[PDB]
RNA sequence: CGGCUUUUCCGGAGUGUAAAAAGCUCCGGGAAUAAGGGCUGGGCAAGGCCGGUGGCAGCCGCCGCGGUAAUACCGGCGGCCCGAGUGGUGGCCACUAUUAUUGGGCCUAAAGCGGCCGUAGCCGGGCCCGUAAGUCCCUGGCGAAAUCCCACGGCUCAACCGUGGG
């Protein structure tokens, strides 16, 4: 069955990319699939994007530039404070800064970098790279 | 709690390449013991891992933190006065083995051998500020580095000893 | 499938399963239920005394022939009989029967047979308090 | 250095263009080398590489890593073959591996070195430690994984001096490749020298697979080749 | 040390920079003669076709 | 020589104590008696009054430490001060 | 060959003792006056000639050496590592992602139940509204000392101790 989007539409994303696909759709579009794909958008890994209601659950239309290298997403959504980034984007990021990381604090969900800026620590998410 | 070495061994005894660079630099500093390198660059490793911890640290800690350790660093007379952190990582070995007190009162000329330098200083012919001390192995600070001088009372203080004439000439010539 | 279970409300299993196939291997359950130590002639002892009872050669395993040198010696501390290996050239020389000697474990892999001679565990380093190896050489003179 | 251009004159002269790579650089029509990368010919005479790279000819930009003496089973007898496997380099970011069969030691080893000679990659070179980020090609820019056989490595940005920590083979190869600090991480058997080595060179060709994006270049001082 | 960066050249059906050692190819344009069209191996091998920039024309 | 660093005044004990340095370069560590003749020359004091608590030279140094001390009256140290300083200093048999 | 200080050793002067002792600290006479352990075929790499034993004696963690010339046993030479420590044994962590959350595999190397059903458990579609238990930031109290990191100061330096900061 279908646990979560998010996971299977970012692995979609990076199937598509190794094959150098130009246009993908993303089946389950919900409002957080929406905002942490604006999120990167925000960053440039991803051009346009769009909303297309099917009458069921939308579908999310992307054009891929081909600049991304792996996006996963981290399923079990482990909370973190402020000072502990860099123990986790060890984890996850090949190197310094390389890429971002996602997550919902209580404002939203946001990149990483512009977490550290305001100070707000939360939920981690997904990362790309 | 107990009392820890400060040096640490080496992680394979017959290397070639370590073992021969060792060799290397024993012969051009003519230490008792590996052990006394081996301890310098442990404190070169230690001086390191903090430049790193600090490089990797975010607070206002870790910034007085960051400036002791540049202050210390220069008040050792390693590094320029506008070091910054980024530079001590490319620091080596022979900067600290420079600052021994061997090394600098034999290239401060008071000995034809460095190995006579330091039968000076375990013999105590020589001073520093005014004070006596036998250890080769001191790495000396910046500001006591014009202050190594012959013992008062040894009588190497007075230029007439059969040795110092033959340490002034090997100087010149 | 994907190793399981990874749920955030989840980690009994985890430490569950975890705990169950540490039962696997075979060191951590030697440690904990103390196998070694309730089937160990010197009960952990680094070194143990006994008394020499005869002495006999042994064939090494092929393709070594050899007549390896070693002694019946039974322990003091619990009764118990063993055999060990006694190293020196002509060493069996110097041992003789009832003899007071001091005896340790060989170094073979896991405390076992040392290479080419199989079934003895341990080595003799003390006869009356007098250590074999310069008796060897002959430096020492037994008592 | 100009024993280097008096070598590649000499070879000049000597050699003769054989494929169609050959005469723009004995024309000087290419004189940079990564004009042959990143067109991406194809390499067949090695006397093109040593006329735009000469420091191959260096003793220590050549070397031997591993020697094996192979056998094969006949009704008339086990007929021994040396195979050995070899790695050049210039101390700038271009190094080759070598394979060579050969019925003697020295024939062997110098269809390994050609064989090498024609193996020329181009890698990056940057700082992109957690601690470092002096923006210098002291190591790799980031974080790099390579795959042969079973050996799977991981080479991991380092900080300066740290001396480069990896395997024997991985030491010489990475030595011959102009970085010098990096953490490494090897899963599978790494008794097995030769897929150790080629794993390793595969990661450093991997290097260059890697899209960066523009500022990242000066984040890390990327360098692409030479220095 | 004048800062010798250099231009890789990046293939335009996908976009990524060509690896040194790719059989990839380039190409003036089919159709207008101008645009040196890159194709990498990755591009190559399935053959997603690629755009002209320049003229609009598109190839296999 | 001797240079003086310290005097200080414990008036609820009536005690001036001395902190004070022997400059003796080349020269054997000085003894008790000597030092005491020297310190109440140029500080007026009896010395019956006075008694010095201890000299310390240091390792390789010709500079050695000195603490002394000086009372007002003969019971202030017959009722504070122990019996055996005054062993040593030969106030007491 | 010629000469140079005298590590330790003898004498004296102080701390020292509530009682010396503590040989600590300063001066004087003053010797060139203390050095081993293990290894030497390869994993280790770290290092070759000779005498002897001839699978007898023995060596050896493992691979393995000698059955008549042993570079691998024993003796000598020469050499390699460390050094007032070196060697053997036994116990624990690494090596080992040979315990695997980061991060192990299960067709053929040990590893999918013969198959289906289903409880507790684990994991669960999209959207709106409200809470704020979990979640995150600020703030009070609290998590002793000793041990740990850093600067400076005292003990010649250090180890040790203090002041300050974490």
């Amino acid at each position: 069955t279908l646990l979560d989007p998010l996971a299977n539409a970012l692995s979609h994303i990076t199937n598509s990319e190794r094959v150098g696909k130009r246009e993908v759709y993303i089946k389950p579009a919900s409002k957080l699939i929406g905002e942490v794909l604006r999120v990167m958008q925000k960053y440039g890994y991803i051009g346009e994007f769009e909303f297309i209601d099917d009458g069921r659950a939308g579908v999310y239309r992307v054009q891929l530039l081909g600049r991304i290298n792996k996006a996963g997403a981290i399923k079990p959504r482990f909370p973190v404070k402020v000072s502990e980034f860099e123990k986790w984007e060890k984890r996850f990021l090949p190197a310094f800064e390389f890429g971002i990381l996602i997550v919902s604090t209580s404002q939203g969900v946001m990149s990483h970098k512009e977490a550290i800026e305001k100070g707000i620590g939360g939920r981690l998410i997904a990362y790309v790279y | 709690k107990r009392q820890r070495k400060k040096y640490e061994t080496p992680p394979h005894p017959w290397i070639k390449e370590r073992l021969d660079r060792e060799r290397v630099l024993m012969d051009k500093y003519e230490l008792k013991n590996k052990k006394e390198l081996w301890k310098h660059e442990t404190q070169l490793k230690n001086f390191r891992r903090r430049a790193r911890r600090l490089l990797a640290a975010r607070g206002k800690q870790a910034e007085i933190e960051r400036e002791q350790l540049l202050a210390r660093l220069k008040r050792l007379g390693l590094l320029p006065e506008d070091a910054v952190l980024d530079d001590v990582l490319s620091l080596t070995i022979e900067d600290i083995l420079e600052r021994r007190l061997q090394t600098i009162v034999y290239k401060k000329g008071l000995a034809r051998t460095m190995r006579q330098a330091r039968q000076l200083i375990v013999h105590g012919h020589i001073e520093v500020n005014g004070q006596i001390i036998r250890s080769p192995s001191y790495l000396v600070l910046k500001e006591e580095e014009d202050t190594i001088t012959y013992a008062r009372t040894s009588p190497f203080a007075n230029p007439q000893h059969p040795e110092r004439m033959m340490i002034e000439k090997a100087k010149q010539g | 499938g994907k190793k399981a279970p990874n749920g955030e409300f989840a980690g009994r299993k985890l430490k569950l399963k975890r705990k169950k196939f540490r039962w696997s291997d075979i060191r951590y359950k030697r440690r904990v239920l103390r196998l070694k130590e309730k089937s160990d002639p010197l009960e952990g002892a680094p070194q143990a005394r006994g008394i020499v009872l005869e002495k006999i050669a042994v064939e090494a395993k092929q393709p070594n022939s050899g007549m390896r040198k070693a002694v019946r010696v039974q322990l003091i501390k619990n009764g118990k009989v063993v055999t060990a290996f006694c190293p020196g050239d002509g060493a069996i020389k110097f041992i003789d029967e009832h003899d007071e000697v001091i005896i340790e474990g060989i170094g073979g892999p896991k405390g076992g047979s040392m290479g080419d001679i199989p079934g003895i565990r341990y080595k003799v380093v003390k006869v009356n308090r007098v250590s074999l190896k310069e008796l060897v050489k002959g430096r020492k003179e037994k008592p | 250095s100009q024993e280097w251009k008096e070598y590649a004159k000499r070879v000049l002269d000597e050699w003769e263009p054989k494929t169609k790579l050959g005469m723009m650089v004995k024309e000087g029509q290419i004189t940079d080398i990564h004009e042959i990368f990143r067109r991406g010919y194809q390499i067949k005479e090695p006397e093109i590489i040593d006329v735009l790279l000469p420091e191959v000819n260096a003793r220590e930009n050549q070397e031997v890593l591993d020697i094996a003496l192979t056998v094969r089973m006949t009704d008339s007898g086990r007929r021994v073959r040396f195979r050995v496997l070899a790695a050049v380099g210039n101390r700038d970011g271009y190094v080759g591996l070598g394979i060579g069969h050969g019925k003697e030691v020295g024939i062997a080893i110098r269809k390994a070195i050609n064989y090498a000679k024609l193996n020329i990659i181009e890698i990056k070179r940057g700082c992109g430690s957690w601690e470092c980020r002096c923006r210098r090609p002291h190591s790799v820019p980031f974080a790099v994984e390579g795959k042969e056989g079973s050996v799977r490595v991981r080479l991991i940005p380092g900080p300066r001096g740290l001396g480069l920590v990896i395997g024997d083979v991985g030491k010489k190869i990475l030595r011959l490749a102009g970085v010098q600090d990096v953490w490494s991480q090897t899963f599978g058997e790494t008794r097995t020298t030769v897929n150790f080595a080629k794993a390793v060179f595969n990661a450093l060709y991997n290097t260059n697979r890697v899209a960066i994006s523009p500022e990242m270049i000066e984040r890390y001082g990327i360098v692409v080749g030479r220095a | 040390m004048v800062e010798m960066k250099f231009e890789i050249p990046v293939c335009t059906s996908c976009g990524r920079e060509i690896t040194p050692r790719e059989h990839a190819t380039h190409f003036i344009c089919p159709n207008c003669g101008e645009a040196v069209i890159w194709r990498c191996e990755s591009c190559r091998v399935l053959a997603k076709p690629y755009k002209c920039p320049n003229c609009g024309w598109e190839g296999p | 020589e001797i240079r003086i660093k310290e005097i200080k005044e414990n008036k609820l004990i009536g005690r001036k104590e001395i902190y004070f340095e022997i400059y003796h370069p080349g020269e054997p560590t000085p003894s008790r008696k000597d030092v005491k003749g020297k310190l109440v020359a140029m500080l007026d004091l009896n010395p019956e009054t006075t008694v010095i608590q201890y000299i310390r030279s240091y390792f390789g140094s010709y500079i050695s430490k000195g603490y002394a001390k000086a009372y007002d009256s003969k019971e202030r140290m017959l009722y504070i001060e122990p019996e055996y300083i005054l062993i040593r200093d030969g106030l007491i048999e």
